[PDB]
């Protein structure tokens, strides 16, 4: 599913600015 | 017109307001020894954020304090700078409030409004993903921030949940100025969070506030889907499908949903909403917030979807733990030709 591959991508936490 | 003339008077004057203290900031209006350390609320690459206690009143306030040397060293003179400028300029209601600044021989400190209902990250992961009236309900409250930051000429360029705060009315508070700039025209930075650039930043063009409203969608997507629209193990491959103007929507998403989204994900930046020759209405107007009571909802008196949970002042349980380090001051002044006007 897609949030199966949400979860697999491993950007589930907090993001930071590039 | 009626409301549409009320709109432009306010905006002219919140203008008049914002330039004034654009010009003349105010300085160095309290001092470290008038707060108690509680808590670390969150820690960045040249700082951390502490909710304090003020001795004399008891209030308490979210505390950011910035390593000077670490500034300078990750060349974020500018920007941070620029931060405290815009902070103490602004006025909204879901803008966050400076109370207080100040620097020593070591930091900067902005002394902000503590938000004890937490990021509106934190509840979504929690949750999973909001219902649609849910997420109309802080999406309202963007596009009226936006309509206000941009008739200032300010482009945001950080919109994520990670920088929405929850207040203790359920109301959003938006906190993190770092990226902000004041842009008449085009700019060309590279900045921001992967998942959020608009196409133009990605592809190195010039770009405007047109990158806020495509934000906005990334943003309502994430919330209502409880997953952003493009993702992948890299940003890389995320910048790839950004830039393809392919979206898919979950299956529960509305026709209404769908078609607001299709708009503000666009790729033609002739074709986005928000960028139109209607500007901000072509949003408003959307059958997706027909609903939406504008006046009601910039007033607050709308009943929030969400009241998070509030032990009392100093309740800090809507923040991550963190270890606590020590706040030290050097007896010799550091970068002080630098942060002159700090
Ligand atoms: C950097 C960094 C990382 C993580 C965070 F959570 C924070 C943060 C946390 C709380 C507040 C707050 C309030 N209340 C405010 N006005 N600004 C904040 C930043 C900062």
């Amino acid at each position: 599913t897609t949030y199966a591959d949400f979860i697999a991508s491993g950007r589930t936490g907090r993001r930071n600015a590039i | 017109g009626s409301e549409q003339e009320s709109v432009k008077e306010f905006l002219a004057k919140a203008k008049e307001e914002f330039l004034k203290k654009w010009e003349s900031p105010s300085q160095n209006t309290a001092q470290l020894d008038h707060f108690d350390r509680i808590k670390t609320l969150g820690t960045g690459s040249f700082g951390r954020v502490m909710l304090v206690k003020h001795k004399e009143t008891g209030n308490h306030y979210a505390m950011k304090i910035l390593d000077k040397q670490k500034v300078v060293k990750l060349k974020q003179i500018e920007h941070t700078l620029n931060e405290k400028r815009i902070l103490q300029a602004v006025n909204f209601p879901f803008l966050v409030k400076l109370e207080f600044s100040f620097k020593d021989n070591s930091n900067l400190y902005m002394v902000m409004e503590y938000v004890p209902g937490g990021e509106m990250f934190s509840h979504l992961r929690r949750i999973g993903r909001f219902s649609e009236p849910h997420a109309r309900f802080y999406a309202a409250q963007i596009v009226l921030t936006f309509e206000y930051l941009h008739s200032l000429d300010l482009i945001y360029r950080d919109l994520k949940p990670e920088n929405l705060l929850i207040d203790q009315q359920g109301y959003i508070q938006v906190t993190d100025f770092g990226f902000a700039k004041r842009v008449k025209g085009r700019t060309w930075t590279l900045c921001g969070t992967p998942e959020y650039l608009a196409p133009e930043i990605i592809l190195s063009k010039g770009y405007n506030k047109a990158v806020d409203w495509w934000a906005l969608g990334v943003l309502i997507y994430e919330m209502a889907a409880g997953y952003p629209p493009f993702f992948a193990d890299q940003p890389i491959q995320i910048y790839e499908k950004i830039v393809s103007g392919k979206v898919r929507f979950p299956s529960h998403f509305s026709s209404d949903l769908k078609d607001l989204l299709r708009n503000l994900l666009q790729v033609d930046l002739t074709k986005r909403f928000g960028n139109l020759k209607n500007g901000v209405n072509d949003i408003k107007n959307h059958k997706w917030f027909a609903t939406t009571d504008w006046i009601a909802i910039y007033q607050r008196k709308v009943e929030a979807p969400f009241i998070p949970k509030f032990k009392g002042p100093g309740d800090t349980s809507n923040f991550d733990d963190y270890e606590e380090e020590e706040i030290r001051v050097s007896i010799n002044e550091k970068c002080g030709k630098e942060f002159t006007e700090f």
